[PDB]
RNA sequence: AGGAGUGGAGCCUGCGGCUUAAUUUGACCAACACGGGAAACCUCACCCGGCCCGGACACGGACAGGAUUGACAGAUUGAUAGCUCUUUCUCGAUUCUGUGGGUGGUGGUGCAUGGCCGUUCUUAGUUGGUGGAGCGAUUUGUCUGGUUAAUUCCGAUAACGAACGAGACUCUGGCAUGCUAACUAGUUACGCGACCCCCGAGCGGUCGGCGUCCCCCAACUUCUUAGAGGGACAAGUGGCGUUCAGCCACCCGAGAUUGAGCAAUAACAGGUCUGUGAUGCCCUUAGAUGUCGGGGCUGCACGCGCGCUACACUGACUGGCUCAGCGUGUGCCUACCCUACGCCGGCAGGCGCGGGUAACCCGUUGAACCCCAUUCGUGAUGGGGAUCGGGGAUUGCAAUUAUUCCCCAUGAACGAGGAAUUCCCAGUAAGUGCGGGUCAUAAGCUUGCGUUGAUUAAGUCCCUGCCCUUUGUACACACCGCCCG
C-alpha cells in the first residue's frame, strides 16, 4: 500500500476519475433526469453525490439500483471493498440545470413530437423557473435531407469576457 | 503545467494552437505539539476539496 | 540462434545429398537476414524479395554481407516523358 | 478495399475421420480382459488412456508436446 | 487451432494506445497523459482544467 | 469450444455472488486478473456474457474501454436453476438502501 | 481550368479507376471525325459505317470529349443516320483495347 | 522611409509528374516541415503469401460404439501453421452441419448528418418592441455636424425606451526598505575555532582583506518566495476645441497604447465518415475490407513550396577568462527516469556505487554569441563540408536501400545572387544558445525561454485591401456578372 505517486501526477488522475464517472452516469441515468455529481472523499470513506432531480427513479424498489451502482465501482477503479459510499441529492430549482434541461427535450422529441412546441415549451420553463434569459439550438434535418438550424431565444444572454 | 496543443482536429486552415494551464499550489505549517491533539482537531473543520497530508517528524 | 535452425540444417542436408561437381536444387527463404557464412557457401538459395523468390549461388566472396543485398526488390526505374500536371504548365481542356 | 479474386485451391479444416470407436479392450474369455499396447506413463496422465500403437513411433496423444518413444 | 497469435510489441507506436477506442496516430504520453487530442478539449470544460489563458 | 466446461461455471457463479461484472476490452488478455482468477486465457467473460444478453437475463453498457453487465431478475431465475442452488438465494445483495 | 473558382460546389471527383464494358449490342466502339457546335458532334464507328453521334445527359458539361479520340456509343434501335453516345474511354484505355485486339487495329491517337 | 531575407548555390523536407507487383490516402489568400504524418517491425489504410473465427441467437438436422477437440514424427512448408497428407492416439455435448438472423470494416458517400475547426472579418458591425412614413417589398430608430482606437461620446431629432458586439472583464508585465512569514529561502551579525598569504598598519598576533567548514537556544526579511493591500484618474498646469465631447505640450512619475485570453448577427454546398462504441444510407462479411511473415509509403531525364548551412579578415583556427532563464525528471503502460561521484578508454562508450515523489537530489543549472592572447594572409586559401572509402560503439526481436553516434581519409557546388517576392516599429528586428513536444534508438521541424541588441518612421491613400455615405446599373449563380455580329 505505498509509495505514493508524485503531487503532479496526483491532480491529473483526480481528473481522470471526475471526468469518467460523469460520463458513466450520464449513459444510464439519462431517464432519470440526471444533472451531475459531487464527489468527496472523506476520512477513510469516498463519497459520491448523485445529483438528479428525481431520486424516485435512481432508487428502486429496495434501493436495487443504487445497490449496482457502488457494487460496480467498488471493481472497477479497484477500490479497497466497502470504502466506497453512495449518497443522493435532489436539487430544488431545475430550470437553472441546462443539463437536465437539455436532456429532457431530448426524450420529449425522441418521443415523437414536433420541434417548434416543443422548444417553445422547455423555454418558458427555464424562463418561469428564473433566468434573465435562455437560448436553443436545434441543428440538423427535417423536412427534407438539407439541414438547417432553428434558434428560439428570450431576455439577455452574454458571449465574452470572463 | 502547460499543455500547448493544437486547436484544430484534422489539420487544415490558419494554423492555431491553444494554452492551457493549471497551478498547483503548496504551503505548508509547521507544529510542535503532541501527535494527538493535532490529528484530532486537523481532519475536522475542512469545508472545500482540498487536501491535507500529516507528517511524523521532519526536523 | 532465434529459430535460424530451419535454414541451416537444410544447407548443410541439401549440400551432402546432391551430386558430386553438382549444386542442390534450392532452400527458399523469406529471411532476408542472416550473415554469409564459410559453412553456407556452395549452396542455392532462394530469396523472397515481394512475390518473387531470386535464386542466388553462395560465393566465399560474399561472407560477411546479407542475403537480402543480393536480392533487389524493385524495378531500377525507367523514365518517362512528363505527364501534364508536370508542371505550372498544365491545365484547360473545355 | 476490393472484393477477393479466385483461388484454385482452399480447403478448410480436415474432417478427421469417423473410425469405428472401442476395440481396444480385447475379450477372448472372462474375467480376463486382453490389454494391448501399454497404458500411458505419466503422473498428469490418468493411465486409464492407451497409448498409440503406431510402430516406429510411440506416441501418448493426451501429452502433446512431450513423451514421445520411436522404438 | 494455432501456435501464435502474436508477436513482440514491446516498444513503439503500437505497444501504447489511446483511450478514445483503443486508436493510435496521434503519438501521445505527456504527463501522464493516454488520452486524445480531440477529446481532451472536450474536456476543457471537465476537470483537469479550466481555461484561464 | 469456444471455450471449456470449467470456465463457464467459474463466470456464472462469480456473477450471481457479486450481482454484476465488469471486465475490459482486449484480446490479449494472458490470463484475464482483476477476478476470475488466472483461468480465462482470451475473452471469455466477453464471449458468453453476449450469448445471455441475446436472450434477455442481463443488460449492459460500456463506457471509456469497460464493458458493464446488470444482471435482472430473469437471469436469477435461471442461474438459479442452471446451478442447482436453493429456491431462495441472492447473495449478491438483499437489503433496504437507506 | 486555370484554377479559378465556384468550381467546388459541386462533386470533386475525379475517376478513381476503372473499368470496362464494350460493345454491347447496338452499343460500340467510334472514332471523333469532327467537333460541332450547338452540342451534337460527328464520329465515324470503327465497322466502316458513318453515323452522326449525339451527346448524354449528365456528359454534357461534366467531360470535355476533344477532337480525334476513341468513344463508345449507343446505336438508336430504329435510327441509322444519327446515333446516341453513351459512356467514352481514357486515350490509355483506348491503347489497352487496341493492345489486346477487340477493337480494329486501324486508327493512331 | 528603411532593416534582414527568399528567388541564385549545396543539403533536409512536403507537393506534382514519371516509374512500379505496391510505390496507400486527405488537402490546391482560406493546400504544400499541414493531417502531432521525423513510416526499420509495430504503426498500416497498400501489395504479395499463409493461418484463424472472435458467424451471437432462433429453428431443423446430427448425436452418447457419440456431436466433437488437440497433437508427436515423416512428408510438405518462409515456418517448430496438425495448414495439408501419411500415421493413431487424445478431447466429450462447450460443438459441428443446414436455413433464418447477426457482427466486424482506416469500406464508400463531409453534396445525407452531429460535433469541432477554419474563413468571410480584426473590421465596427447587428436586432426586435411600441409609435411614425409607404398599396407593398421596406423604411425611420441605426443621424447633417463635432469627436474617438471603437455604432466612442457630445449634440441634433418623428421617434421613445432597450438588447448583442465594442468597452467593462480575466491573465501577464511594470511601482513598494509599507503590511503578512519562512533551517524544502536568504541576508546580516557575531560566537567563532580552523585554513591561507603578509598581502596592507603591525611581527606572524590583532585590526583589515579572501572563501569554506562552524554556525546558534542570535538578529532580521533588503535580496529570494507568495499572499493580502495601496498606486494612474487625462489627476495638476499651459495651449486648443462650441470652450461642449475631446486633442496637443509639460511637471510629478510607472503617462492616459506591455503583451495575451475571451468575442455579435448571418453565411460557406470550406475542412474532417482515417479522433469519436457520434451517425443515416449503401456495400462487403468465411475463397472476408476482421490476423502472422515479407515488401512498399525513401523508388527518378524533370517542375514548385517551407527551411538549414555557406560564400571569409566585422573571419576561421587553437588556448585562456567569464555571465542566464522557461522547464523537466524513476516509483508512470505493462517495464521504463534524471544523473552526481569513483575506476577504465583518444572518442563514441563501458563499469562500480549514491541521491532525487523533487525551493530538498541532478543544478549556487560553472550555456552560446560575446570577452582576452597565439596562428593563418586575399589565395576556391587552413573559406565551404557536399560526395565517398575503411574502421570502432550504442538502441532493438531484427539496423541491408547505409536507425543513431564516434575515428581516420576523400574535398564538390558555392567568391553575394535575374524576372519577381516575403516579414517587421522597442528589449522590437537581427545574431546566439537552451527546455518542452514526438521518442526503445533520433530534430535541419514546431512550441516556449533567456542572453547580445541596431538603422528607419511618428506618415499617406499611390499600389493591394477594408469600413461609412452619395450616385449609376440590361447585374442577383451577384463583373470570375451579362450580352452582340
Amino acid at each position: 500500500m505505498a509509495v505514493q505517486i508524485s503531487k503532479k501526477r496526483k491532480f491529473v488522475a483526480d481528473g481522470i476519475f471526475k471526468a469518467e464517472l460523469n460520463e458513466f452516469l450520464t449513459r444510464e441515468l439519462a431517464e432519470d433526469g440526471y444533472s451531475g455529481v459531487e464527489v468527496r472523499v472523506t476520512p477513510t470513506r469516498t463519497e459520491i453525490i448523485i445529483l438528479a432531480t428525481r431520486t424516485q427513479n435512481v432508487l428502486g424498489e429496495k434501493g436495487r439500483r443504487i445497490r449496482e451502482l457502488t457494487a460496480v465501482v467498488q471493481k472497477r477503479f479497484g477500490f479497497p471493498e466497502g470504502s466506497v459510499e453512495l449518497y443522493a441529492e435532489k436539487v430544488a430549482t431545475r430550470g437553472l440545470c441546462a443539463i437536465a434541461q437539455a436532456e429532457s427535450l431530448r426524450y420529449k422529441l425522441l418521443g415523437g413530437l414536433a420541434v417548434r412546441r416543443a422548444c417553445y415549451g422547455v423555454l418558458r420553463f427555464i424562463m418561469e423557473s428564473g433566468a434573465k434569459g435562455c437560448e436553443v439550438v436545434v441543428s440538423g434535418k427535417l423536412r427534407g435531407q438539407r439541414a438547417k438550424s432553428m434558434k428560439f431565444v428570450d431576455g439577455l444572454m452574454i458571449h465574452s469576457g470572463d | 503545467l502547460r499543455i500547448t496543443t493544437r486547436k484544430t482536429p484534422c489539420g487544415e486552415g490558419s494554423k492555431t494552437w491553444d494554452r492551457f494551464q493549471m497551478r498547483i499550489h503548496k504551503r505548508l505549517i509547521d507544529l510542535h505539539s503532541p501527535s494527538e491533539i493535532v490529528k484530532q482537531i486537523t481532519s475536522i473543520s475542512i469545508e472545500p476539496g482540498v487536501e491535507v497530508e500529516v507528517t511524523i517528524a521532519d526536523a | 540462434r532465434r529459430k535460424q535452425h530451419s535454414l541451416l540444417k537444410r544447407l548443410r542436408k541439401a549440400k551432402k545429398e546432391a551430386p558430386p561437381m553438382e549444386k542442390p536444387e534450392v532452400v527458399k527463404t523469406h529471411l532476408r537476414d542472416m550473415i554469409i557464412l564459410p559453412e553456407m557457401v556452395g549452396s542455392m538459395v532462394g530469396v523472397y524479395n515481394g512475390k518473387t523468390f531470386n535464386q542466388v549461388e553462395i560465393k566465399p566472396e560474399m561472407i560477411g554481407h546479407y542475403l537480402g543485398e543480393f536480392s533487389i526488390t524493385y524495378k531500377p526505374v525507367k523514365h518517362g516523358r512528363p505527364g501534364i500536371g508536370a508542371t505550372h504548365s498544365s491545365r484547360f481542356i473545355p | 478495399k476490393k472484393s477477393y479474386t479466385t483461388p484454385k485451391k482452399n480447403k478448410h479444416k480436415r474432417k478427421k475421420v469417423k473410425l469405428a470407436v472401442l476395440k481396444y479392450y480385447k475379450v477372448d474369455e472372462n474375467g480376463k480382459i486382453s490389454r494391448l499396447r501399454r497404458e500411458c506413463p505419466s503422473d498428469e496422465c490418468g493411465a486409464g488412456v492407451f497409448m498409440a500403437s503406431h510402430f516406429d513411433r510411440h506416441y501418448c496423444g493426451k501429452c502433446c508436446l512431450t513423451y514421445c518413444f520411436n522404438k | 487451432q494455432q501456435l501464435y497469435w502474436s508477436h513482440p510489441r514491446k516498444f513503439g507506436q503500437g505497444s501504447r494506445s489511446c483511450r478514445v477506442c483503443s486508436n493510435r496516430h496521434g503519438l501521445i504520453r505527456k504527463y501522464g497523459l493516454n488520452m486524445c487530442r480531440q477529446c481532451f478539449r472536450q474536456y476543457a470544460k471537465d476537470i483537469g482544467f479550466i481555461k484561464l489563458d | 469450444m469456444l471455450m471449456p466446461k470449467k470456465n463457464r461455471i467459474a463466470i456464472y457463479e462469480l456473477l450471481f455472488k457479486e450481482g454484476v461484472m465488469v471486465a475490459k476490452k482486449d484480446v490479449h488478455m494472458p490470463k484475464h486478473p482483476e477476478l476470475a482468477d488466472k483461468n480465462v486465457p482470451n475473452l471469455h467473460v466477453m464471449k458468453a456474457m453476449q450469448s445471455l444478453k441475446s436472450r434477455g437475463y442481463v443488460k449492459e453498457q460500456f463506457a471509456w474501454r469497460h464493458f458493464y453487465w446488470y444482471l435482472t431478475n430473469e437471469g436469477i431465475q435461471y442461474l438459479r436453476d442452471y446451478l442447482h442452488l436453493p429456491p431462495e438465494i441472492v447473495p449478491a445483495t438483499l437489503r433496504r438502501s437507506r | 481550368k486555370g484554377g479559378k473558382n465556384r468550381r467546388r460546389g459541386k462533386n470533386e471527383n475525379e475517376s478513381e479507376k476503372r473499368e470496362l464494358v464494350f460493345k454491347e449490342d447496338g452499343q460500340e466502339y467510334a472514332q471523333v471525325i469532327k467537333m460541332l457546335g450547338n452540342g451534337r458532334l460527328e464520329a465515324m464507328c470503327f465497322d466502316g459505317v458513318k453515323r452522326l453521334c449525339h451527346i448524354r445527359g449528365k456528359l454534357r458539361k461534366k467531360v470535355w470529349i476533344n477532337t480525334s479520340d476513341i468513344i463508345l456509343v449507343g446505336l438508336r434501335d430504329y435510327q441509322d443516320n444519327k446515333a446516341d453516345v453513351i459512356l467514352k474511354y481514357n486515350a490509355d484505355e483506348a491503347r489497352s483495347l487496341k493492345a489486346y485486339g477487340e477493337l480494329p487495329e486501324h486508327a493512331k491517337i
